[PDB]
């Protein structure tokens, strides 16, 4: 018995990880090098900068 | 692929439905090569290391089951294990269910556990009841074994209590043999002793096939939906009525499904002789068949029962149909041999005063009031069906 | 013929006598069964109405 | 009532007579532990049938089904008489026990048709009420003989939950005294051997063991 009630909590608790740290990834900075050239993006894969270094 | 149908002379209504249940279907024979390798593969015995991790129910079943029947009798008589009786009253060699009656005092008496007397020696109605049925199913097989039942009968109402499960079972037994009167009485009897016609029967004797073991085993899967039918059709008929005519309608169907029209209109024939006061589906049903067969196989008595219960509780069309029936046939070349239906002057003053009773609330009787006068009293000028057919059309 | 008056049933009427015509109290007696509806709730006050 | 003396020919040994015809013997019966005090199906006689016990769901988990419910642990009422059932169990559904051996033999549509709502999965929650929990411990049993995996009983459903004070009136046929049992009258077996079953020791309130054989003890005296 209770089959449903303690696999809908083990559920919620993945989709709260899930949610949380999709909040942590998204307002983040993600900065990639080859020679010299930062281009800095988002979490969302938006380019953010073309710099130089 | 074509085959015959019997002839039930069983009227196509959605209203009895459940009366058409306990008719056999070729969609089953259809069906039957599906099974063909479910029953193949349930005759091999389980392995070892399943059957020695078994439970302990399941393996008592499993293994008394398969065991011979006499051999299983000493186990439980040795062992005291009681709740193991229907088990072998399914075993492979078992005999007719009074000596397994017999065989069942006979283990109780010798049993390792003596209980006291009063509950020692007392089998469960469950365990009448389907030796009952299975003896009732018999007598349909073969009528001339109801002897011994009596018998049986005389044993078990002398040594088990007088249930209304047994009565109703012996009702149902006193029915499969064609025994019309008693059965009647015995169903009078509990009706007059407040007793409820068992569901359970009267959903079996409807159904004149599935012998009860593998019913309450339940190898037959289908038509478990015409068995909660019939015992909720019970139910409702016992709510309104007694258990007379519960049992008088489970009797017309019964003798309707097993061919035996001549014991059907022995029952109207009994019920209107004996006093039982019919419910009004079952003169309905009665109306209906009547109209099936067109008049054929029926009698002058059968016809004054049929009017007595048409005017007791009945429509005006059905008790029309019914005497305008009986006058063709009379006048029918081939029945001319057959006497005449001819009503005695009380009889015929008790369905004209109950007409008229109910022709002082109802105008449809008080219009054809005298039409029934005429049918019954045999003068039957053709003036007054032409008025009749005038007023129709106008 | 029924001797009562009929009122209006406006929304504060039916937030009045929301306890009698919405709630629980309910008792059906037929002749199958005496039964006392629990968990009877009127949605809305057009159920009162 | 007023301590009706009782029809059986049961009788207790003269002091004139010998102890004689060994091969049957009647003997007092005393187990070990009482089980008045049990519940109906946790007695000596249900013993074989203790794998066949459902679980139980008890009073806790009854309240937490009825605040919090689960969409396929099917609450169902095994109730019969409608003259007893006053009050309706939440999230409950009415499958009365004496049709529970025809109504699993229903296919899911009968089904629906013939109770007006779907029939349980094989591996659904299935959680059985009855007044003391007697119809619903049949009714689980019934439920086990199909492979349904989970089955549960509320044993005193109703009268732990709705307070009240019924019972599933259960016969336990016991012989009226005025009916004759078996072993009086009859030829089945030889007069010695009908006359030392008839025979008891004390008074036949008790339970007795009837021994098949016996062997002097000559190393007494």
């Amino acid at each position: 018995s209770f089959r449903y009630t303690n696999n809908l909590i083990g559920a919620l608790k993945h989709r709260l990880l899930l949610e949380s740290s999709y909040r942590e990834i998204a307002s983040r900075k993600f900065i990639g090098n080859c020679r010299g050239v930062e281009v800095v993006c988002s979490g969302y894969g938006t380019v953010l900068a073309v710099q130089l270094t | 692929t074509q085959l015959p149908d019997p002839p039930y002379y069983l009227p196509h209504s959605p209203r009895f439905d459940a009366e058409r249940c306990g008719t056999f279907n070729k969609k089953w024979l259809l069906n039957l090569p599906a099974l063909k390798p479910l029953v193949r593969n349930s005759t091999y015995l389980p392995k070892k290391e399943e059957l020695w991790r078994a439970p302990t129910h399941e393996a008592l079943e499993t293994i008394i089951g398969h065991l011979p029947y006499h051999d299983a009798l000493r186990y439980i008589t040795e062992h005291s294990l009681f709740l193991l009786f229907p088990t072998v009253l399914r075993a492979r060699d078992a005999p007719l269910p009074h000596v397994i009656y017999e065989d069942f005092m006979k283990s109780c008496t010798f049993a390792s556990l003596q209980n006291p007397p009063e509950e020692q020696f007392a089998l469960p109605s469950v365990l009448l009841r389907t030796l009952l049925c299975m003896a009732a199913y018999h007598c349909t097989l073969d009528a001339d074994y109801f002897t011994t039942c009596q018998m049986l009968f005389g044993r078990m109402e002398q040594q088990q209590q007088t249930t209304p499960e047994v009565l109703s079972a012996w009702v149902y037994c006193c029915t499969a043999s064609g025994r019309v009167d008693e059965a009647l009485t015995y169903a009078k009897y509990m009706a007059d002793c407040s007793a409820p016609f068992d569901v359970t029967v009267f959903s079996l004797m409807q159904h004149p096939s599935l012998n009860p073991i593998e019913v309450e085993d339940g190898s037959v899967p289908h038509s478990a939906k015409g068995l909660l039918l019939q015992r909720r059709l019970g139910n409702r008929l016992h709510t309104a009525y007694r258990s007379d005519a519960v049992a008088a309608h489970g009797m017309f169907v019964y003798y309707a499904l097993t061919l035996s029209h001549v014991r059907k209109w022995e029952v109207i024939r009994a019920a209107a002789a004996l006093g039982v006061t019919l419910a009004e589906r079952t003169v309905v049903l009665a109306v209906e068949v009547f109209a099936r067969e067109k008049g054929m196989r029926c009698g002058p008595k059968t016809v004054k029962a049929l009017t007595h219960f048409l005017a007791q509780d009945g429509t005006v069309g059905h008790l029309l149909y019914v005497l305008l029936r009986a006058r063709k046939n009379e006048l029918l070349p081939e029945f001319r041999d057959l006497p005449h239906t001819t009503f005695s002057e009380e009889e015929q003053e008790l369905v004209l005063q109950c007409v008229a009773q109910r022709a002082r609330h109802d105008d449809s009787f008080a219009v054809a009031a005298t039409l029934v006068s005429s049918l019954v009293r045999e003068d039957d000028p053709s003036e007054l069906l032409m008025a009749f057919a005038r007023a129709a059309r106008n | 013929g029924a001797g009562v008056l009929r009122p209006h049933f406006n929304e504060v009427w039916c937030q009045l006598n929301y306890a009698k015509f919405g709630s629980s109290t309910i008792t059906q007696h037929t002749t199958t069964s005496r039964r006392q509806l629990l968990f009877f709730h009127a949605g809305s006050l057009k159920d009162i109405a | 009532q007023a301590d009706r003396r009782t029809r059986h020919h049961m009788m207790v040994d003269g002091q004139i007579n010998p102890r004689e015809w060994f091969n049957w013997h009647p003997k007092e019966y005393q187990p070990w532990y009482f089980d008045r005090h049990k519940f109906l199906y946790e007695q000596r006689q249900y013993a074989q049938f203790h794998h066949l016990l459902c679980h139980q769901v008890y009073l806790k988990d009854m309240l937490h089904l009825m605040r919090y419910p689960e969409p396929y642990t099917h609450i169902i009422d095994c109730r019969t008489s409608t003259q007893k059932m006053h009050r309706w169990v939440p999230h409950s559904l009415w499958l009365p026990r004496d049709e529970v051996e025809y109504a699993l033999q229903l296919s899911a549509d009968e089904f629906l048709d013939m109770y007006g709502f779907r029939k349980p999965d094989k591996s659904d929650d299935v959680i059985l009420l009855s007044h003391n929990g007697i119809y619903s411990e049949q009714a689980g049993w019934e439920w086990k003989k199909q492979f349904f995996q989970h089955v549960y009983n509320y044993r005193g459903g109703t009268n732990e939950l709705f307070g009240e004070s019924y019972s599933d009136m259960n016969v336990s046929d016991v012989l009226s005294p005025w009916k004759g049992p078996f072993p009086q009258s009859g030829v089945f077996v030889d007069k010695w051997s009908k006359r030392k079953v008839l025979t008891r020791t004390g008074p036949f309130d008790r339970q007795y063991e009837m021994q098949d054989f016996a062997l002097p003890d000559l190393e007494l005296e």
